[PDB]
RNA sequence: CCGAACG
């Protein structure tokens, strides 16, 4: 229950502070130990999810978080692999939440681009939800990018295999459901 | 997001500037000519409707003695004034545009375009003046201008002010609240801009009606040296920084800064950083300080809901651009302390610690105050001397306000949604309903409620307004925004949403989750528990309890007969539950400061000068009841030791009486339980109540000795076991202290708390059987009883327990019974009454008027004084007339008899609903007479059965009194002539009344109870022959 | 210490007047 | 109180030399003016605002707007004095008979020129 | 007019007695005749319209 | 609430001798029925001795007409300079108005609220009197 | 009248406290009470004035003495205790808060005999 | 930071 006096301890810090500064800084003088630090950074989703929308407050401690130890930084990347898995369970609301921090996170280097290899494209691979959320992350980082700056970025070589799924190049099936998909996105 | 979208906004290449004005109508209002605007009504309503409009502004105003007709003005307080101001301002808007920059900005008036849009790119772009809106009075002008349109400007500007000198930058008005590199610049085609275009547009008004000023004005130029489009809108400072221009770091962080998207392009190509006006800080500030000089004598939840409300408004309008303004944060935490401390103030105690954040912060539920917060938050503040140059970022902050632990209370921002997310939210909400309705709609399967549950909270009228009551007729109010703006002018309080109403708006914030993390930080409701004085009330559960609001009884009783003289006297009761509740917390050891008093009789300290405080304990160990407590715990201790009497080698102890002053002796203690014991039986080492083992060495005869003294604990220091293990080793080993075995033991007592345990030598077969006779005491007394409902009463704390059956109807036989039943009318002390109903017999003991000569109160002592005689006479009767039942008419007397029935706790106080005419008993011409005859006071053994009981029964001569006191409280000048019908019929003078025989005695018994019945009916519209059993028998015996 | 930053007196202002350093900095 | 009393001066003085130096809006401002309006709303299309009609549809639902309107001053409202035990006096009239309430109403607006003293 | 801590009556108008522009024409003139040309200039037009 | 019995003009304009043109919630205690407001409105619309109750001259009419057309719908204003109170202006110029053209939706209705009772003449005491009369 | 003023009660607040210093003594003497007990009795004393006189109601200033002894009862149980000692009666060094109360008595004698000259 | 009198 220790645990739970900690998810206590991290909620309550977040729930009790106005910026991502003070919020950061108490937490870490709250003597968070290794091994134990996903413990915050899910609870840094999980709130931030349950919010009503985005408080930039979540994407803002986290991007101050990562660069700060990459340790949660990987951690953060790591847990969105697992939130790609599970958003099939996921509400609209927290979903959009966890999307668009992600992606507000993205365009601003604050996690590793190898992450975005947790999206496959296809139309038997991709549920309502998943498409939805890749739909909303994808406006997002071309919003806080651009439309030239993520056709730049996206297309670069060293970014290649990372979209292999998002852009597969197997089967024309794909590239169709993809081309469609992403043009009804905007 | 309008300004980002004109086309090529941000765009400085060809020289292109940018400019935004905004300013008011100086005296717009002021300036109406009644005559033009009667004139110019007349265009856009009824001749009838404008002239009454016109007339209604000629009027005369009055103030006290001056009063003068207005003429000129318009009058603001007039309910259809906005309506005037804004068609007056729409035609000083027709003045500003002309009527072809007006007709493109408004659109044909068969497809009018929304708000800040165009209906085309050319017709957006054929004109400087781009963005346009007027809020009332206030005007704020968007142009963008070509470098030969603004080169053509500058010129005609100094051409008609010329200054060769170059004093036009002097008296500049741009706004010195942003940061230097980041305000507008000191250029001369930039400053020359500004006020080339603010002189150029307040031309273009006619200086009869209105003008512009400068002061009052603000002009923002966004050209090559200047990156950042300036405004302040409402209350809030925008800074808009383009992409384009000077980022050149793609910047999109913080959460109160706003993404501003293109609607064609979608790239977020501009930044919105929003700060609070210098004015809105002013105007929260002194709607504090407007709350911090109420009333003056207020209720400290009146003046927590008025810092709420206050905080609620600042809070929920200027949401996110609180965030990025730092003086509002040191404004609210210096704010919040205000309220605080005035609450303080309230109990003349400023100190920490006697009000932690537990006190302001727990809920109304949790008897706190509910304050909200925005205090306790760091506050960041960067290096001073660079600050104001480069938007640094915070290296440093301060802590903001200060908690009890690592305690934290919850921000009230958290649970505010943030207004850019809640408008992004509202565009697909609403989106999505606009798709499903203009799709469902034809489909015939039409949208409902649960439909919409992914959206309820959720629009900007929220999806939450469609399914409302009167959705029908909020259809037809129009203006309703306005009209909310503009009850300023008709109403002295100011609604602190004066921008938003929830008929329409839906309720917009939830601060429902706020209140459950509040409680959650606080150490969930039993942590918060732990301060107040539950747990000793000794409800069970926190659960079954709630609290009392007193409402019932401020409209119930009465309209006018509350004076100035008892106003503030009510105004006491509620903090007085407050300071008693928060006792444990306000009365607390660890003080600062404060001389520490013990109370009158008391074991109790006050360290300070909480007088409400010392009032509530004051009338709740009345009586001595800390004796009393002492009393019945150690009595009890000796009778469990009559209880085990013989099983352990001991003798008969019986009530060790001894110097009376001695439970509140709190340095030293001797002489509780008698020691005698017949045997030797072998003691321990001096170990706590709390173990159980160790049973040990050397035994002494008749030195068997236990100390039950009491205690009030505070929140800082109510462990029991640490303060009774220290008051025994302490004075067992002082030489002050006869305790005459070497092995003193030591039992303490938390009347605060109900915590009990114990220190010391044990004399074995004791742990097991100390503990188990504490653990019974700690449930059973009528000491620790009636403690626990004058505490109790105080904190008007009650649960759904209430406790047993009252006199009522159905129980009429009850009283006949073998066992003796009392009754007794404590409101004729005077003299004090008892009504035996099985014996008819009654002891009207007349009280003289010396017993009231010079004493505090009339009825609090005669309450007091009936109960403390009723126990003379439990005192002055043997043990076989003693009572088992004592039912009380008046339920004020429910208090102190218990208390005097200690020493005979076996008789049974209980309350009555039944009403009975002993009032009527004191309508006898031998009660009426006698009593105020007598000199002295006396004891007068009485009679209501005259000769009667000696064949008639004692339930039958009772419903034969009950029509007498009936017709004796009503009829009383009708009931002589049923009991004077002749001189000859005769009565006996060693008896009340004239007795008859059976016949006559019905027959007149029968007119008793039809004076009874044609007296209720008439009074209460009701008909005497629909009169049921019950119905006749409720009402003649006493109330239903 | 007070390295230019925030309140010269702390008895006006309704905090208890300690300037912690950003853990949070970089 | 002292500054009520002296913006209640300058107002009077005010009001007073509107009338000697006369209206200040000239006789070819206001007709410019008049002019501009009577121009665009005639580009507008716009029609008159007429006399709340006898058999309006909408007349009782605005009336109880109205009085909702004027009631809620009256919704936390714990001691009033005449003028406002009257107010609610007469917005329950005004609910109890909405049409005798509305036909007093049209009344006042077809025939009420002059009006009591506002108090300031 | 305020003060009287005799209580005398003082006669109606011993109380009363003791201590008591050619614009305006022209603007509603320019105004009546904006009315009318504005009025007659509608009619002609909207019924040739 | 209602018009003014004739006694309640002479309680009045005794109480203005007594206390003067200020003390109108004193005055408006004589009263049972009338309140301070109500008081200063009759004083003020038709008890002040400097109201010209007389018959209209016709100087006065032709003064009333240039300035109703001079400040149209302005009878506060209009009233000091024709010299009258703004109900008998107004109602003059109503007159005037028919004359020249020479139910109504514009009379007061049967039990409808009068708005200025205070300009109305007085009610004179009757034949009989009552305990609050 | 029977209240008091400042003079009377610093007067007998002072009083109260040399009592207490005198008592603890007495009882020393007595020998009810070591001189480790008197020692700590003493420094608990003069670390105390505002919990065993009262006297900071008359005289406001003297919640800086009150301060001062506070401080100087942190810094003293702070280095006394340090090792097995610890937490609790026992600590008697009490001439640091002795002369912070010597100050404040010669500071206010003059103030005190001005006071109690003109109440007598 | 911190408490008393009076009104
Ligand atoms: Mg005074
Ligand atoms: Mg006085």
């Amino acid at each position: 229950t220790n645990l739970v006096n900690l998810r206590r301890t991290i909620y309550l810090t977040l729930m009790s502070s106005f910026d991502f500064e003070e919020a950061g800084h108490k937490l870490l003088k709250i003597g968070i130990q290794p091994g134990q630090e996903i413990e915050l950074v899910t609870m840094i989703i999980e709130c931030c999810s349950q919010e009503r929308t985005f408080k930039r407050f979540y994407g803002l401690l986290a991007q101050r978080f990562c660069y700060l130890n990459r340790a949660y930084a990987e951690q953060f990347e790591d847990c969105f692999r697992k939130q790609y898995a599970v958003i099939h369970r996921l509400e609209t609301n927290k979903l959009r939440n966890v999307s668009c921090l992600f992606a507000h996170l993205l365009a601003t280097d604050a996690l590793p681009w190898s992450s975005l290899s947790c999206i496959m494209l296809t139309e038997e691979e991709t549920t309502s939800s998943s498409r939805i959320f890749i739909k909303y992350l994808f406006q997002e980082l071309s919003s806080t990018m651009g439309l030239v700056k993520l056709n730049q970025r996206l297309n670069d070589p060293a970014f290649s295999p990372w979209f292999e799924g998002l852009f597969p190049r197997d089967s024309l099936g794909n590239m169709r459901f993809s081309i469609n998909f992403f043009t009804s996105i905007g | 997001h309008g300004i980002n979208n004109v086309t090529n906004v941000w765009d400085t290449n060809a020289g292109e500037c940018v400019v935004m004005m905004q300013s008011e109508f100086e005296k717009m209002y002021d300036k109406i000519d009644l005559t033009l605007m009667n004139r110019l009504l007349r265009l856009i309503v009824d001749h009838n409707i404008a002239d009454y409009i016109t007339a209604k502004n000629n009027v005369v105003i009055a103030y006290k003695d001056m009063s003068h007709t207005n003429s000129y003005g318009l009058i603001r307080g007039l309910q259809f004034a906005s309506f005037i101001i804004q068609y007056y301002g729409l035609i000083l808007d027709l003045l500003l545009l002309g009527l072809t920059r007006a007709t493109e900005i408004a659109g044909p008036p068969q497809c009018p375009n929304e708000f800040l849009t165009y209906r085309d790119v050319k017709t957006e772009t054929r004109h400087p003046i781009r963005l346009y809106s007027r809020y009332l009075n206030k005007v704020h002008i968007m142009f963008r201008f070509s470098a030969e349109e603004a080169k053509d400007l500058i010129q005609r500007y100094l051409t008609e002010h010329p200054d060769p000198n170059n004093e036009n930058i002097v008296g500049y008005n741009n706004k010195k609240c942003w940061p230097r590199d980041a305000r507008m610049r000191l250029m001369k085609h930039d400053v020359n801009l500004g006020r080339a275009v603010f002189w150029d547009m307040k031309n273009r008004l006619p200086r009869s009606l209105t003008t512009f000023e400068w002061d009052n004005s603000f002009v923002s130029v966004y050209s090559r040296d200047n990156p950042n489009l300036l405004f302040s809108m409402l209350g809030f400072e925008v800074r808009i920084l383009p992409k384009i221009r000077m980022a050149a770091e793609s910047f999109a962080n913080k959460d109160g800064v706003w993404a501003l998207q293109n609607v064609h392009t979608k790239e977020r190509t501009a930044q919105a950083f929003l700060r609070v006006d210098d004015e809105g800080l002013k105007s929260f500030e002194n709607r504090v300080r407007q709350v911090l000089m109420s009333s003056g004598s207020t209720t400290f939840t009146k003046i927590a809901n008025k810092w709420n409300t206050a905080l609620i408004g600042l809070m929920t309008y200027y949401r996110e651009a609180v965030l990025h303004t730092q003086e509002l944060l040191d404004l609210l935490v210096k704010c919040e302390n205000k309220i605080q401390t005035r609450i303080k103030i309230g109990l003349n105690s400023k100190m920490p610690s006697r009000f932690p954040p537990v006190v302001f912060y727990s809920p109304k539920e949790v008897g706190g105050l509910g304050m909200l917060s925005m205090g306790h938050i760091l506050i960041p503040q960067s290096d001073l001397r660079y600050s104001q140059q480069t938007d640094l970022g915070v290296t440093h902050f301060r802590a903001g306000m200060s908690h009890e632990e690592d305690q934290l209370i919850p921000n009230l921002y958290r649970y505010i949604q943030p207004w850019e997310s809640e408008f992004m939210d509202s565009e697909r909400v609403w989106s999505e309903y606009a798709l499903k309705k203009e799709e469902a709609k034809a489909q015939n399967r039409r949208l409902t409620l649960d439909d919409l549950d992914d959206s309820w909270d959720r629009g900007i009228p929220r999806i939450n307004t469609l399914f409302q009551k009167d959705r029908h007729t909020l259809a037809y109010d129009r203006g309703w925004r306005v009209r909310q703006e503009m009850k300023m002018f008709q109403i002295t309080k100011m609604n602190p949403f004066w921008w938003t109403h929830q008929k329409h708006d839906g309720k917009l914030w939830n601060l429902n989750n706020y209140r459950t993390d509040v409680i959650q930080a606080l150490g969930g409701v039993e942590g918060i528990l732990e301060h107040t004085l539950f747990k000793g009330t000794y409800f069970p559960t926190w659960e079954g309890l709630f609290w009392e609001k007193a409402s019932g009884f401020e409209e119930s009783m009465k309209y006018k007969k509350l004076t100035n003289a008892q106003r503030s006297g009510l105004n006491q009761i509620p903090n007085r539950r407050f300071t008693l509740w928060w006792s444990p917390t306000i009365n607390r050891a660890n003080v600062y400061v404060g001389f520490q008093v013990q109370l009158d009789l008391t074991g109790i300290f006050m360290h300070g000068k909480i007088p409400t405080l010392k009032i509530s304990l004051i009338q709740i160990f009345r009586a001595h009841l800390w004796q009393k407590i002492h009393e019945s715990v150690v009595m009890d201790l000796c009778q469990v030791f009559d209880q085990e009497l013989d099983a352990l080698e001991i003798e008969t102890v019986q009530k060790e009486t001894i110097h009376p002053r001695k439970s509140y002796k709190m340095n030293s203690s001797c002489a509780d339980i008698l020691l005698f014991a017949a045997y030797k039986w072998n003691m321990s080492k001096p170990s706590l109540m709390a173990d159980t083992n160790d049973v040990y060495d050397q035994k002494p005869g008749n030195k068997y000795w236990v100390d039950v003294q009491l205690r009030w604990g505070d929140y800082d220091s109510h462990d029991i076991e640490r303060y009774t293990r220290a008051k025994f080793l302490d004075y067992t080993t002082d030489n002050m202290s006869i305790y005459p075995s070497p092995t003193g033991v030591m039992i303490g007592i938390d009347l605060a708390y109900n915590l009990h345990s114990a220190y010391g030598n044990w004399f074995p077969g004791i742990k097991p059987l100390v503990i188990q006779a504490m653990a019974k005491i700690m449930k059973s007394n009528p000491a620790l009883y009636v403690l626990r409902e004058r505490i109790r009463k105080g904190l008007q704390l009650y649960s759904s327990e209430p406790t047993e059956p009252y006199l009522s109807s159905q129980n009429y036989g009850e009283l006949f019974s073998n066992q003796t039943v009392w009754f007794v009318d404590d409101t004729n002390v005077g003299a004090i009454f008892i009504f035996n109903p099985r014996t008819g017999q009654l002891f009207l003991k007349i009280i003289h008027t010396s017993v009231w000569a010079g004493q505090k109160r009339l009825s609090q002592l005669a309450k007091w004084k009936t109960a403390e005689e009723v126990a003379a006479l439990v005192r002055s009767l043997p043990v076989e007339e003693q009572p088992k039942r004592i039912i009380v008419t008046r339920k004020g007397m429910l208090d102190p008899l218990e208390v005097h029935l200690l020493d005979f706790p076996n008789i049974v106080i209980t309350g009555s609903e039944l009403q009975l005419p002993f009032q009527a008993a004191i309508k006898l011409e031998k009660f009426g007479d006698l009593i105020l005859k007598a000199t002295e006071p006396q004891m007068v053994l009485f009679n209501i059965y005259d000769d009667w009981l000696k064949t008639i029964s004692s339930y039958t001569a009772f419903s034969r009194l009950i029509l007498i006191l009936r017709a004796l409280h009503v009829n009383p000048e009708k009931a002589r002539m049923i009991l004077r019908p002749d001189k000859s019929i005769v009565t006996q003078p060693h008896h009340v009344w004239p007795s008859l025989t059976d016949e006559q005695w019905i027959k007149v018994e029968v007119a008793l109870k039809d004076l009874i019945l044609a007296d209720y009916g008439k009074k209460n519209n009701v008909n005497t022959q629909a009169l049921t059993q019950s119905e006749i028998r409720d009402i003649i015996l006493g109330a239903e | 210490m007070y390295n230019g930053i925030g309140l010269v007196t702390p008895r006006g202002s309704g905090t208890s007047g300690y300037v912690q350093g950003n853990k949070f900095n970089m | 109180g002292r500054l009520t009393r002296l913006y209640l001066k300058a107002e009077q003085e005010r009001q007073h030399n509107y009338l000697k130096d006369g209206p200040y809006v000239t006789p070819e401002e206001a007709v410019a003016i008049y002019t501009t309006t009577v121009h665009w709303l005639e580009s507008r299309k716009y029609s008159c605002i007429p006399f709340p009609p006898l058999n309006y549809k909408h007349d009782t639902k605005l009336l109880i707007l109205a009085l909702e309107r004027l009631k809620e001053q009256y919704v936390v409202a714990v001691r009033l004095n005449s003028s406002q035990r009257e107010e609610l006096g007469l917005v329950e009239q005004a609910y109890d008979n909405p049409h005798e309430a509305l036909q007093r109403i049209k009344r006042h607006l077809l025939t009420q020129r002059s009006f009591k003293e506002v108090a300031i | 007019n305020w003060k009287n801590p005799k209580g005398y009556t003082i006669p109606l108008d011993k109380r009363l007695a003791a201590d008591g522009n050619d614009k305006f024409a022209a603007l509603s003139e320019a105004l009546f005749t904006a009315e009318a040309k504005a009025r007659e200039a509608i009619t002609m037009r909207a019924s040739i319209q | 609430g209602g018009v003014w019995k004739n006694t309640e003009d002479e309680i009045l304009k005794a109480a203005v001798m007594k206390y003067g043109l200020n003390q109108w919630a004193r005055i408006s205690s004589l009263l049972v029925r009338k309140s301070a407001k109500q008081c200063k409105a009759r004083w003020y619309e038709w008890l002040d001795p400097a109201i010209k109750k007389t018959e209209w001259t016709r100087e006065e009419d032709e003064k009333l007409l240039h300035l109703a057309k001079l400040m149209p719908c302005q009878w506060r204003t209009i009233a000091p300079i024709v010299g009258r109170t703004p109900a008998q202006c107004l109602d003059r110029y109503e007159r005037l108005l028919d004359q020249a053209v020479a139910d109504d939706p514009r009379r007061l209705r049967p039990g409808e609220i009068d708005p200025n009772p205070e300009a109305k003449p007085a009610r004179p005491d009757a034949v009989d009197m009552d305990e609050d009369e | 009248k029977s209240r008091f003023g400042n003079a009377f009660h610093l007067c007998r607040e002072i009083l109260r406290l040399t009592k207490l210093v005198v008592d603890a003594n007495v009882q020393f003497r007595l020998g009810n009470v070591d001189a480790y007990q008197l020692a700590d009795g003493l420094q608990y004393i003069f670390a105390h004035v505002g919990q065993l006189t009262g006297m900071y109601r008359y005289k406001y200033r003297l919640m800086r003495q009150i301060r001062m002894c506070k401080d100087l009862k942190h810094l003293i149980y702070y280095r006394f205790n340090t090792g097995p000692v610890g937490k609790g009666p026992g600590v008697g060094f009490w001439a640091p808060m002795w002369r912070v109360w010597l100050f404040f008595l010669r500071g206010i004698v003059p103030l005190l005999e001005r006071w109690l000259g003109n109440l007598l």
